[PDB]
């Protein structure tokens, strides 16, 4: 307990599953560790519409998190410094999700604009924009 | 009929905050870039420039009574500088989220900060800048 | 546009706004105080802090005031009355008996004491006759009208070829236009002389023999001192020789000219 709105997404830290993160419509991402009643910390995203999704970068060379919002943005975070590493803009409608691929140096996002976008994990520039023609 | 005259224009990054000094022909501007500037709009000479942070600074006010300027930025911090030396007076986290507005009491050593954390906080500089109240 | 600020004390009615590409600071108008001092020390002014703009106050300057040349005096303030328009100008009749308030296309006159309404109408400019019981103004159609004892004096006129900028009180009716300053006789409105300076203000001495003409000097002399020979004018008027474009050349004499800027002035003999 602690979130002040709909908890939209929950996900274990693949590098330390004793902790996990919760993406909430209260514009917050909370990270907790199994056994505690209070979170280890609370990250404010600055995404006025809330967090629809949250995902961990699976590799050990960086402690990153990524959040998607209805405010059209995608923000990469470093959960150690609680700082925003980058902001991905380009989607025209609510961003439903965004994840780091487990192998490729890319980020995948999807939105109600009927678009799947692939971004460069390093330059954070959009790489490809496909519309499988299936709507949102 | 209003006799409008353009006394001074200047180009720069987006300015989110602005304030007039009470007795010096200065204007303070807080930019989206993290810069805060002071301009003598009558001589058209820039008084000073400060890189407060890399985050945008939405609020900024003079506090002539003390020769200061107080600014609020997206990094959730309220910082105070002495405008005569460019010296940092205080620097502290006031909210867990973006700061939008700052008001300064005309008589008492009080400062109000509005934030995206859904609150307004009252600070007292004649008490080590303590949080005296949260609305 | 994202942010706004206004001078915290209205100096030059300064304002400033911040934008995507920068900021601008503009001046909305001159900030000269709206007040007047009568002949013996009765001060009258409109507005102030903690008071409606249309609020009129008054205080008497007395020999007392034991303060220094660098400290403001302490005068007993009192409420004289209120007014319907936003005061732009406040002026005692040369008398001290009446106070006129001009406000956005209007004018109202009150008795300095007790504040009883004497007159009111539409006007673009207003000035007191040396009389203290007469005055000239520019109505809304852009013309000059003359009043005696708060009663229009039809039959009195001063036909002007171009637009009237403003009027000036003093020994003769002063009227700025076409870049010149025209002086007329208060009684009959006959042209006495045309001055070829772009005046910012006209200031007559107590006895009406000297007059300072403040040059607009938008970048020359900041002001001109002239002597007025009322006799030379009366004579010429008697001969029927007056030139319609410039009046009487002998009516005036140019004494000197100032270099320093003139923000305000009064003659003391």
């Amino acid at each position: 307990e602690g979130h002040e709105h709909f908890v939209m997404c929950v996900a274990f830290n693949p590098k330390d599953p004793s902790t996990f993160a919760s993406g909430c419509l209260d514009r917050t991402v909370k990270v907790w560790s199994l056994g505690q009643s209070t979170p280890n910390f609370t990250l404010t995203t600055g995404q006025e519409r809330g967090v629809n999704y949250v995902d961990y970068y699976p590799l050990p060379d960086k402690p990153y998190m990524i959040t998607a919002s209805d405010d059209l943005t995608i923000k990469i975070w470093d959960y150690q410094t609680k700082s925003c590493v980058a902001t991905l803009e380009g989607h025209m409608s609510n961003v439903s999700f965004a994840v780091f691929h487990p192998t490729l140096p890319i980020i995948i996002s999807g939105s109600e604009d009927g678009t799947l976008k692939i971004w460069n994990s390093s330059t954070y520039k959009v790489e490809k924009t496909l519309n499988v023609g299936l709507e949102r | 009929k209003l006799d409008i005259k353009k006394t001074f224009s200047n180009r720069s990054d987006r300015v989110k905050g602005i304030d007039f000094h009470p007795t010096e022909p200065w204007v303070l501007t807080t930019l989206y870039s993290g810069r805060v500037e002071i301009w003598n709009y009558e001589t058209q000479v820039e008084v000073r420039s400060i890189q407060v942070t890399e985050t945008p600074v939405r609020a900024g006010k003079f506090i002539a009574r003390k020769n200061w300027i107080i600014v609020g930025s997206d990094d959730f911090r309220i910082r105070v500088f002495n405008y005569n030396t460019g010296e940092k007076v205080v620097d502290f986290e006031a909210h867990p989220d973006y700061i939008r507005s700052i008001a300064v009491h005309p008589t008492k050593p009080y400062v109000l900060s509005g934030s995206d954390d859904l609150t307004v906080k009252l600070w007292n500089w004649e008490n080590n800048w303590a949080l005296e109240q949260t609305f | 546009s994202w942010c706004i600020a206004t001078h915290p004390t209205g100096r030059k009615n300064y304002i400033a706004s911040g934008f995507d590409n920068g900021f601008t600071v503009l001046s909305l108008g001159n900030d000269e105080p709206t007040l007047s001092l009568d002949p013996v020390g009765k001060l009258v002014w409109s507005g102030g802090k903690n008071a409606a703009a249309s609020d009129i106050f008054t205080a008497v300057i007395r020999g007392n005031e034991e303060v220094e040349q660098d400290e403001p005096l302490s005068l007993q303030t009192k409420e004289l009355g209120s007014v319907d328009v936003f005061p732009q100008s406040l002026a005692h009749s040369p008398n001290g008996r009446f106070v006129t308030v001009v406000g956005d296309g209007e004018y109202v006159i009150y008795t300095a004491l007790a504040w009883r309404n004497k007159a009111f109408g539409k006007c673009q400019d207003f000035v007191w006759g040396p009389d203290s019981n007469s005055y000239a103004l520019i109505d809304e159609t852009g013309q000059i009208k003359y009043y005696k004892n708060f009663k229009e004096v039809t039959s009195w006129s001063v036909p002007m070829h171009s637009a009237i900028d403003r009027l000036f009180s003093g020994a003769l009716l002063g009227v700025k236009s076409d870049g010149f300053v025209y002086f007329f006789d208060w009684d009959n409105g006959t042209l006495v002389r045309r001055i070829d300076v772009n005046a910012k203000d006209v200031i007559w001495s107590d006895n009406g023999e000297l007059v300072m003409i403040v040059n607009t000097n938008s970048n020359e002399a900041s002001g001109y001192t002239l002597l007025f020979n009322k006799d030379a004018y009366l004579e010429a008027a008697n001969n029927g020789n007056i030139d319609d474009s410039e009046g009487v050349d002998e009516a005036f004499d140019v004494l000197y000219e100032l270099s320093e800027s003139i923000t305000s002035g009064k003659w003391v003999g």
